[PDB]
């Protein structure tokens, strides 16, 4: 035990685990209170009311089967029917450094069509209240090709501009 | 001069819809894209003549570091030594587009076309030799 997954991978640097109440799931909880798969509640340790704990969105694999729901994967098939809708796409990221480590961040998109927007580092940070769509520091890769990504750390945008921008782009080149 | 101050104004362009309509038609000016729109005809309100010539307060009294200046001098004509120059008389003179304005006040009674044409070969040499002295 047990098989894990990358999936909401807690990547912060901090050591502690979560206290019973305030923690997702039972993995996260601390192992004070675990004695045999259940948490007992031991008020000698309180709940911390402020942590920032950067989460991971790394594998998230869908196949779900449901009626009234579209598959968002085609065949071979489909895919050939509906040409005059392909439109390439690729994603260049960074990395996170000194609040947590472990994962990536986007950092540029692509297209087929001649457009390249970049946004600023965010992730999604949780809190004691809820979960937070916030800034992060982040750092490129350190591969050397990376290197002509150094320049980008330093522009925007915010993402609230970024995919406004993409709805606009999508629309102009698709809408005949 | 005169006594009332003229204002005067600049007007804005005009636009080709046709070739915009193909433009946009053949799949360009795409949002986000690289090539776009950023050249334009921009207008000019009343007091701009003014508010331009006004940009002349960047213009100082200079001193310069006399010495250095006579040497580069020599360096610059020394850069200038291929060709040939000297005066020539009047009917050697070439002059494209006998066509346009005349400076003031001169502009009231015609074009340069006039004053190159009344003025024979004589009295412009003449004028030449007097601006000499
Ligand atoms: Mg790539």
């Amino acid at each position: 035990a047990e098989n894990v997954t990358g999936l909401f991978k807690d990547c912060s640097k901090v050591i502690t685990g979560l206290h019973p109440t305030q923690a997702p799931t039972h993995l996260s909880v601390d192992t004070k209170f675990k004695t045999e798969g259940l948490c007992v509640d031991i008020p000698g340790i309180p709940k911390d009311m402020t942590y920032r704990r950067l989460i991971s969105m790394m594998g998230f694999k869908m196949n779900y089967q449901v009626n009234g729901y579209p598959n968002m994967f085609i065949t071979r098939e489909e895919a050939i029917r509906h040409v005059r809708a392909w439109i390439g796409f690729d994603v260049e990221g960074c990395h996170a450094t000194r609040e947590a480590v472990g994962t990536n961040l986007p950092l540029q998109l692509g297209f087929s069509t001649g457009v390249n927007l970049v946004a600023v580092p965010t992730g999604y940070v949780d809190t004691p209240n809820n979960t937070d769509f916030s800034r992060v520091s982040a750092k490129p890769p350190p591969g050397d090709q990376f290197k002509h990504l150094i320049p980008l750390m330093y522009k925007g945008l915010p993402w609230n501009v970024v995919r406004i921008k993409i709805v606009q782009m999508l629309s102009d080149t698709l809408k005949n | 001069l005169t006594n009332n101050v003229a204002f005067q104004t600049v007007k804005p362009g005009n636009f080709n819809k046709d070739f915009y309509d193909f433009a946009v038609s053949k799949g360009f000016f795409k949002e986000g894209s690289s090539v776009e729109l950023k050249h334009f005809f921009f207008a000019q309100d009343g007091n701009a003549a003014i508010s331009d010539y006004d940009y002349y307060r960047y213009n100082l009294p200079t001193m310069c570091d006399i010495r250095q200046l006579l040497f580069v001098v020599e360096v610059v004509d020394k850069y200038f030594d291929c060709y040939d120059g000297g005066c020539i008389n009047a009917n050697q003179v070439i002059v494209n587009n006998l066509d346009k304005s005349a400076g003031f006040p001169f502009n009231k009674w015609g074009k340069a076309r006039l004053y190159y044409d009344s003025m024979s070969y004589e009295d412009q040499d003449a004028l030449f030799a007097y601006t000499k002295r």
